[PDB]
């Protein structure tokens, strides 16, 4: 959830007041005042969609930062930056192999720990271990110790 | 949002 | 005299309506709320039934 | 007017909350069913769960 509550910093957080008080007014039909499944089929009305007790409570999942079986206030906001299909790019066969590539320095086909730490090195941002072996994770369902290219695609799903 | 919130029309 | 027996019904009404409408508000929100469990329980039943099922495969 | 007036706007009374109990009704009916079903569910995960413990065993 770390991508939503991104969202919320590079983005202003006066949109999250101004949630804050629509999640006051998410006490209405909120036995609970919060937005649980039930309270999200009634927020989602009081917002204007209306997903299902699977896709509320998937949202709830999607936004379950804490895993609190419901949709807190801050889970509020990552609903509001999590209810759409934007992420581009589709990275795949074709783009993340012009990525592996790189992501592979190797020109083999795996990141190991170290291909990734390189390409995160080469990111010019901040990076640690922690973020190349959780990303290594991401990366290793197939659970090479090295990011296979299936392990990529595994990692970078979609991401951009 | 902006039709429902008519004047206030702010969210989205 | 009439008018007031009808206020009397029709506030009589409104009282065994509102005492109506409190039974089913409370059977609404208590069928609600026990819906939100029967469902967690449907979601842990289902929950333990893919655990057990799952070591069943 | 007074009587008629009380019965008129306890009726409106009762039809708002009549109103309520039907919506309350309605959904204490929905969420009962539901509830019904979700509990059916759970039962039938639950069976489902003991067809698959037994047959787990």
């Amino acid at each position: 959830d770390d991508i939503y509550k991104a969202a919320v910093e590079q983005l202003t957080e006066e949109q999250k007041n101004e949630f804050k008080a629509a999640f006051d007014i998410f006490v209405l039909g909120a036995e609970d005042g919060c937005i649980s499944t039930k309270e999200l089929g009634k927020v989602m009305r009081m917002l204007g969609q209306n997903p299902t007790p699977e896709e509320l409570q998937e949202m709830i999942d999607e936004v379950d930062e804490d895993g609190s079986g419901t949709v807190d206030f801050d889970e509020f906001l990552v609903m509001m930056v999590r209810c759409m299909k934007d992420d581009s790019k589709g990275k795949s066969e074709e783009e993340l192999s012009d990525l592996f590539r790189m992501f592979d320095k190797n020109a083999d086909g795996y990141i190991d720990l170290d291909e990734l730490k390189i390409m995160l090195q080469a990111t010019g941002e901040t990076i640690t271990e922690d973020d190349i072996e959780e990303l290594m994770k991401d990366g290793d369902k197939n659970n090479d110790g090295r990011i296979d290219y299936d392990e990529f695609l595994e990692f970078m799903k979609g991401v951009e | 949002m902006q039709a429902l919130l008519g004047a206030r029309a702010k969210e989205s | 005299e009439e008018a007031e027996k009808a206020a009397d019904e029709s506030e009589r009404g409104m009282k065994v309506i509102e005492s109506r409408a409190q039974k089913d508000e409370e059977k609404m929100e208590i069928q609600e709320i026990q819906l939100k469990e029967a469902k967690h329980i449907a979601e842990d039943a289902d929950r333990k039934y893919e655990e057990v099922a799952r070591k069943l495969v």
